RNA sequence: GAUGGGGAAGCUCCGUUUCAAAGGCCUGAUUUUAUGCAGGCCACCAUCGAAAGGGAAUCCGGUUAAGAUUCCGGAACCUGG
RNA sequence: GCUUGUGACGGCCCGUGAAAAUCCACAGGAAGGAAUAGUUUUCAUGCCAGGUCGUACUGAUAACCGCAGCAGGUCUCCAAG
């Protein structure tokens, strides 16, 4: 159940939402895991993978669109990529 | 975990140098007195050398291998880092924050960069850096 | 058609080898709130365009007339 | 307030053309004037241009579809049939 | 109260026969024929108007300087900055993927 | 030697444009 | 009498098709070396409306195999095809919507559209909106394929004839009533001059075989034999049966 | 609406890129002279059809018995070289 | 406020609402070029030329068509309190 594990890290851990802030975390090496929605453009998805490969960051693919990923985090807006800074 | 170092090769995305390959010389992670953003000092190629075959004469080979360099301060968001590297110790000292804000000092620095690039192109190494990106 | 403001570039036009005539126009105009003054406009007839120099200082206008080349034809008013 | 009881969008036709014909037009006019979710951006910004043409306001991606709906029932059945056949002939 | 007339022999209100009423130094109202308005050049990828490009009729571009008709960047007067950015990112990422597919 | 490189062309279907070949068999006489 | 209405249409003076706003003839690619051996990839640039045609059209651009340039094709778009989608045409193409394959390279039950009657005529069957062809069997010997047509007829076609996977977009168009004479007027304004239609019984005998009489009636059987000549074939031609 | 072709006893008919060996501007080669002779480029293949469609470029003042955005005075603009 | 131009939007279609000449930009890198010297006529200034045909007036209860100086017919722009 990825939804339950992701729900808990919001309350007790440090997370980041959005493409621009996710790239900044990867550039600074402060990201431990990035979650990518299913309906994101492939060009954007392939660019996040290249950043994660350089910084040696694990990549998880979410089985759902940006609408579903926003609900899993706990937001009323669409989320494209989630960056996990520190787990709770 | 950090990859923006003093030998990383990146691709310029904006600013009259878009599509040009560049190498990072001095990075500034947390802004500065000017440029209040993450930026790096880079040196790149403005005019790539042309392809050389066996049929070209001595005078023509030397003409087609000329490299026009440039020096620029670029925001991090306008760069696309790669997995390639290029040592900058041959011209790391000349290119710094002081070499800017002076028209004459910029020209002297670029002359040093041109010498390093041309010698680097001779006895071919870092071939991906000297090949123009097609887009 | 074209207005020139620099005094130095006006003097070279009078000896550009394609200029034959010039005219001097005197206009009595008022300042923002007080007494009027004498405005002098120097127009140089070029081959392709007319160049006009406008100065509101009467003292400087007298000096420019003296320094105007004698070969150039000048029309008064 | 509720302006009309049952005519809805078909109130522009007044009392003409017969109620049964106006009832059938109402069902299909609602479908063609509605907004639909975009499968590429995730936003509900898909509207019809000409018949069979559906364009997203944000993505600017245009998808060929049905005359009055983005996807017809028959077309959905076709996708399932092609997917089933493709897997059999590939592995 | 002063009324005007066409100044050409075309008496019909077509696109090429548009007029504007102006007042002359002679103190009278006279019609002035105006040309059709120009259209901004568009991007070759997304169709949006190009920034930094003069808006002129097609034959007027042969009289203005080159600086009016281009931007100092690759694909200057053809594609906008965002489309050029996508071209460079797409070109680099695909070529990198081709290398790893070869091996 | 270090300035010239080998860049073979792929003449397969969907690859680089085909080169000029002898088409005398197909000439419309 | 005089020449009747259906005879005058063959002269083609005022009955020609109105083709000013047409986007171009909708055809497949010319069958070349790439099609019959491997496959070639194309890109959908835009999906546009075509005047006089219910189904939309797709503009697909391919690379010229023998010359450095781009070639543009006009296809009839199937449901699900979108702008920016890669289209694969050839013998070795995959079984996906929008791909062009010969009928001998698909399994039984495949739904196809814009089917060639013969290999190289660039599409003849299942072109109207919402129509498709069903593959029902194959004959590996003598290279034949059995297909089912939109009218229900069974036809035997060569397995080298090409087709597009999917169903023609724009289906369900005919389910909405036109609801008034004005909408019918604008429909035929972009097609041809065949509307409105005057009934033959409302004419005079000089004009139509149904014309005349103190009452409005036909007077003789409306079923007309196949062997009748021009000027007589008004009504139900070679009807096997009539009635509901 | 010609040509290439095919019909018609024939006046003529069909057809408009058609079952055709359908053509010329960038030069190089030459200082006998004017363009013969070498690569490559391009195959689009007559012409007619709008004084309201498309389209390079002018305005003000003055002047006649009767002309003027055309003449006069002044001030501009476009194309070709 | 009136006339008109224009901008950003919205409604409508089983109707989605010309073509070509012409002009420009970009991609590409064939050639051509500097040291006692060359290229730029897409920066400025300066030089020359721009043929042929139409152009008066009416446009209507008298200049057009109706046997005519006929209460008929005949496209359009400007629009004061
Ligand atoms: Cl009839
Ligand atoms: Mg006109
Ligand atoms: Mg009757
Ligand atoms: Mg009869
Ligand atoms: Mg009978
Ligand atoms: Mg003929
Ligand atoms: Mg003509
Ligand atoms: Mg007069
Ligand atoms: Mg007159
Ligand atoms: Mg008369
Ligand atoms: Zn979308
Ligand atoms: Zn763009």
């Amino acid at each position: 159940s990825i939804n339950q594990k992701l729900a808990l890290v919001i309350k007790s851990g440090k997370y980041t939402l959005g493409y621009k802030s996710t790239v900044k975390s990867l550039r600074q090496g402060k990201s431990k895991l990035i979650i990518i929605a299913a309906n994101t453009p492939v060009l954007r998805k392939s660019e996040l993978e290249y950043y994660a490969m350089l910084s040696k960051t694990k990549v998880y693919y979410f089985q759902g669109g940006n609408n579903e990923l926003g609900t899993a985090v706990g937001k009323l807006f669409r989320v494209g990529v989630v960056s996990i800074l520190e787990a709770g | 975990a950090k990859f923006l170092k003093a030998g990383k090769v990146a691709v310029v995305v904006r600013g009259r140098y878009a599509g040009k390959k560049v190498v990072i010389v001095k990075p500034h992670d947390e802004g500065s007195k000017s440029h209040p953003f993450g930026h790096a000092l880079v040196a790149g190629i403005e005019r790539y050398p042309l392809k050389v075959t066996k049929k070209h004469g001595a005078k023509k080979v030397a003409k087609r291998t000329k490299i026009k360099p440039f020096i620029k301060v670029v925001n991090y968001n306008h760069l696309l880092p790669t997995r390639y590297t290029l040592d900058v110790e041959a011209f790391k000292s000349v290119v710094s924050t002081e070499t800017f804000e002076q028209p004459s000092q910029r020209e002297e620095a670029k002359k040093v960069v041109k010498k390093a690039f041309e010698e680097r192109h001779q006895a071919g190494k870092n071939q991906w850096f000297f090949s123009k990106l097609r887009f | 058609a074209r207005e020139i403001t620099d005094i130095k570039q006006f003097l070279e036009l009078t000896r550009r080898a394609d200029v034959k005539t010039a005219t001097v126009k005197i206009n009595k105009k008022l300042n923002k709130a007080g007494k009027p003054f004498r405005q002098t406009k120097f127009k140089v007839r070029g081959s392709s365009s007319l160049y006009t120099l406008v100065i509101n200082d009467a003292g400087k206008a007298k000096k420019l007339i003296q320094s105007l080349p004698p070969t150039l034809k000048v029309n008064r008013l | 307030a509720k302006r009309t009881k049952k005519v809805g969008i078909t109130g522009k036709y007044g009392v003409r053309y017969g109620s049964s014909l106006r009832r059938q037009v109402k069902k299909l006019e609602i479908q063609q004037h509605a907004r639909y979710d975009c499968s590429f951006c995730g936003k509900k910004t898909v509207k019809r241009g000409a018949a069979g043409i559906w364009t997203c306001s944000c993505c600017k991606k245009t998808v060929a579809g049905g005359a009055y709906t983005v996807s017809t029932a028959a077309a959905a059945t076709v996708r399932s049939t092609i997917r089933r056949l493709r897997e059999m002939v590939e592995a | 109260a002063q009324r005007v007339t066409f100044r050409r022999r075309n008496p019909y209100n077509t696109r090429s026969n548009k007029i504007k009423v102006v007042k002359t130094p002679g103190g009278i109202l006279r019609a002035q024929h105006v040309k059709k308005l120009a259209t901004r050049p568009k991007c070759g990828d997304c169709g949006s108007a190009l920034q930094g490009i003069s808006t002129l009729r097609p034959r007027q571009y042969a009289t203005v300087s080159k600086t009016h008709k281009t931007v100092s960047r690759a694909y200057g007067g053809s594609r906008c900055a965002n489309c050029v950015k996508e071209r460079i990112i797409r070109a680099f990422l695909i070529e990198e993927q081709k290398i790893v597919k070869k091996v | 030697n270090p300035l010239t490189h080998s860049t073979p062309k792929n003449f397969g279907i969907g690859q680089a444009v085909q080169p000029k070949r002898n088409l005398s068999r197909y000439v419309k006489w | 009498g005089r020449v009747i209405r259906n005879q005058r249409k063959g002269a083609g003076s005022i009955f020609t098709s109105h083709t000013r706003l047409r986007q171009g003839a909708a055809k497949l690619r010319t069958l070349d070396y790439a099609e019959r051996h491997g496959y070639i990839r194309g890109i959908v640039k835009q999906i546009v409306h075509d005047s006089g045609r219910g189904a939309p059209l797709a503009k697909v651009v391919f690379r010229d195999p023998y010359k450095y340039r781009l070639r543009e094709e006009i296809f009839i778009a199937n449901e699900g095809v979108h702008t920016g989608q890669f289209i694969y045409a050839g013998k070795k193409a995959s079984l996906n919507v929008g791909n062009v394959l010969p009928l001998g390279s698909v399994p039984e039950g495949t739904i196809v559209s814009n089917v060639e009657e013969k290999p190289g005529d660039r599409g003849a069957l299942a072109r109207a909106s919402g129509n498709y062809v069903i593959i029902i069997g194959h004959n590996p010997d003598e290279n034949k394929t059995r297909v089912r047509l939109p009218s229900g007829a069974k036809k035997v076609i060569s397995s080298d004839a090409r087709g597009v996977i999917g169903v023609i977009a724009g289906g369900g168009r005919v389910d909405k009533p036109l609801l008034k004479a004005g909408r019918a007027f604008h429909k035929y304004r972009l097609k041809r001059n065949s509307w409105p239609k005057t009934r033959g019984v409302a004419m005079n005998p000089v004009d139509h075989p149904h014309g005349g009489g103190n009452h409005q009636h036909i007077g003789k059987a409306s079923t007309i034999s196949r062997g009748a000549v021009s000027g007589q074939k008004a009504g139900l031609i070679a009807a096997r049966r009539t009635g509901l």
